[PDB]
RNA sequence: UGCUGUGAGGCAUGCUGGAGGUAUCAGAAGUGCGAAUGCUGACAUAAGUAACGAUAAAGCGGGUGAAAAGCCCGCUCGCCGGAAGACCAAGGGUUCCUGUCCAACGUUAAUCGGGGCAGGGUGAGUCGACCCCUAAGGCGAGGCCGAAAGGCGUAGUCGA
RNA sequence: AACCCCGGCGAGGGGAGUGAAAAAGAACCUGAAACCGUGUACGUACAAGCAGUGGGAGCACGCUGGCGUGUGACUGCGUA
RNA sequence: UCUGUUUACCAGGUCAGGUCCGGAAGGAAGCAGCCAAGGCAGA
């Protein structure tokens, strides 16, 4: 759904470059 | 061991902070806590604030037991004062002070 | 008419590694050169996530007055001080003891 | 109150704009001496 | 109405030594969460004499 | 700090300082400060005193948050209503709207703002300016006048 | 001034590290005076005045029973 | 003498996760969760 999308998309991927 | 925590240039005068600074001189720093919390006055978060981070440095730079600290000395000096302007009637106008302090804390286990 | 450049092989003169020989990296305007295994510092960075870059102490190599370092001499095993000739029509690097060119 | 200075556009740059000074032999010895001690700007335009 | 000459020092440290707080003597204790507080004043959590009057 | 000279002074030396100083006899002086309601900066004093800008007025619940009398939400209360409302011209020039921050600024706190930083935002054949036309008034080819600069004015050309 | 710690993902601070030095930390050479303090010695709550000077007890600290140092109860004279 | 409740590291036991030694066999210090337990209030 969208916010798994939301959370788990920017939640590793932000984790990752900030 | 004597250990410091410092807070530079806090918004209160010398003077006002004094007040509660004079409060806890002296005390072992759980006591001299409470003191500090049922205190009203604005200094008196300021100097808290101070004195948990002297804690703070005590135990975990020098290895002191938390139980054991007093308040050996605790100055507050004169800060860097800031001059401002408030208009006055009649056209005067005053060039008012906007104070601040050091305050400096210093526990030790003896 | 430059008298160090680049990938010459250096003796340093002066400062903590004076007696160190090394290769130079390349130079810098002010007159300061950058040389290999010469002058480390310790410089602490604050890590950066985008260029992905651990924090840490870093050893790096600081710039060093290119008063303070000599030409090697691989010859004669000395520093030297040099010179300039005209061999052919172009201008040429020289060792003032010898007299040999580079 | 009323204070002395009720600002206008138009009367303002009537009275001491530019082509008012060049108009006389006076104002362009104002500008003369303004670009002698070398102002930021010379009259007052926008 | 101006004072006529800078008072010193001294005779400002006589008027401010009234100036001084007074210190808070009594932590009471409360019974059943132990917390210390005021007297006759709830505590942190909402405690008074034992009771939890406040769900707070 | 100690010693020494009749005096302005001198010598020695502990700490501080971290690179300039200068015997002797001469030479030249921006050469010695407590006053000048002296000039600049700094810090006092009154004093934690007066004051916090309309006597239209606040109260509670919840939210956010390190911290809420003041911010957002809801509910009652109260004031303006030929204005304390709505739209322009002037004048200002980004103050507009969003996010974010709270040092300084805001006469208190401020999580809020007309404060800070970043972004966005102003869409015209018919609304204005421009443009066409002139008023008072201005400039003014020739021209008249005037020691010089310049003054007046014709044809004109500007000026809402 | 990497990293650790208190704090509001603050302010500021404390360790750590660089450096000859960080009482060199960007509010940064040297850091005087006024002005404000914390600590110690001494004196001060029956005492009248340009506040010192002459005399002077005690107390404290240095010395080797005396000599310095600080303080100055009490009294002579004393209107910048 | 029983009930609730709490009490991060610095009483104890189990010690998940993870981590040290070892090629492997396995040990090991021990965070967290649990249980005594430190208590206390009520009885
Ligand atoms: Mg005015
Ligand atoms: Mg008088
Ligand atoms: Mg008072
Ligand atoms: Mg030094
Ligand atoms: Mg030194
Ligand atoms: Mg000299
Ligand atoms: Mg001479
Ligand atoms: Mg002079
Ligand atoms: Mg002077
Ligand atoms: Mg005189
Ligand atoms: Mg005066
Ligand atoms: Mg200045
Ligand atoms: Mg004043
Ligand atoms: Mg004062
Ligand atoms: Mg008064
Ligand atoms: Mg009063
Ligand atoms: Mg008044
Ligand atoms: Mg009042
Ligand atoms: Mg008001
Ligand atoms: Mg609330
Ligand atoms: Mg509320
Ligand atoms: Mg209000
Ligand atoms: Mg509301
Ligand atoms: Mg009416
Ligand atoms: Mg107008
Ligand atoms: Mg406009
Ligand atoms: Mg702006
Ligand atoms: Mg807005
Ligand atoms: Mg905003
Ligand atoms: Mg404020
Ligand atoms: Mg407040
Ligand atoms: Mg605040
Ligand atoms: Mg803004
Ligand atoms: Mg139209
Ligand atoms: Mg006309
Ligand atoms: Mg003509
Ligand atoms: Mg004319
Ligand atoms: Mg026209
Ligand atoms: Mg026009
Ligand atoms: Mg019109
Ligand atoms: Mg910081
Ligand atoms: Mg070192
Ligand atoms: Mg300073
Ligand atoms: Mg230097
Ligand atoms: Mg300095
Ligand atoms: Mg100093
Ligand atoms: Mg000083
Ligand atoms: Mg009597
Ligand atoms: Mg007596
Ligand atoms: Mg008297
Ligand atoms: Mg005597
Ligand atoms: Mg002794
Ligand atoms: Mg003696
Ligand atoms: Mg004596
Ligand atoms: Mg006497
Ligand atoms: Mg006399
Ligand atoms: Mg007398």
């Amino acid at each position: 759904m969208k916010q798994s999308t939301l959370a788990l998309l920017l939640l590793l991927l932000l984790l990752t470059p900030v | 061991m004597e250990t410091i925590a410092k807070h530079r240039h806090a918004r209160s005068s010398a003077q006002k902070v004094r007040l509660v600074a004079d409060l806890i001189r002296g005390k072992k720093v759980s006591q001299a806590l409470d003191i500090l919390t049922y205190t009203n006055k604005k200094a008196a978060v300021l100097v808290k604030k101070v004195l948990e981070s002297a804690i703070a440095n005590a135990e975990h730079n020098d290895g002191a037991d938390i139980d054991d600290l007093k308040v050996t000395k605790i100055f507050v000096d004169e800060g860097p004062s800031m001059k401002r302007i408030m208009p006055r009637a009649k056209g005067r106008a005053d060039r008012i002070l906007k104070r601040t302090s050091h305050i400096t804390v210093v526990v030790s286990d003896r | 008419a430059a008298k160090i450049r680049r990938d010459d092989e250096v003796i340093v003169l002066t400062g903590k590694d004076k007696g160190k020989r090394g290769k130079v990296k390349n130079v810098l305007s002010s007159g300061k050169v950058i040389v290999e295994g010469i002058n480390l510092v310790k410089k602490h960075q604050k890590p950066v996530p985008a260029l992905n870059q651990p924090g840490g102490i870093v050893e790096k190599e600081a710039a060093i007055q290119v008063s303070n370092v000599a030409i090697f001499n691989a010859a004669t095993g000395k520093a030297d001080r040099v010179g300039f000739r005209f061999e052919d029509g172009k201008k040429v690097r020289f060792f003032k003891s010898n007299s040999e060119t580079i | 109150m009323k204070r002395t200075f009720q600002p206008s556009v138009l009367k303002r740059n009537r009275s001491h704009g530019f082509r008012a000074r060049m108009a006389t032999k006076n104002g362009r010895q104002v500008l003369a001496r303004r670009r002698a001690k070398g102002r930021a700007r010379l009259t007052v335009s926008k | 109405a101006v004072q006529q000459n800078k008072p010193t020092r001294s005779k400002r440290g006589m008027r401010r030594s009234h100036d001084a707080l007074t210190a808070v003597t009594s932590l009471s204790v409360d019974k059943t969460s132990g917390e210390k507080h005021l007297r006759h004043h709830i505590t942190a959590d909402g405690y008074y004499r034992g009771r939890k009057v406040i769900a707070k």
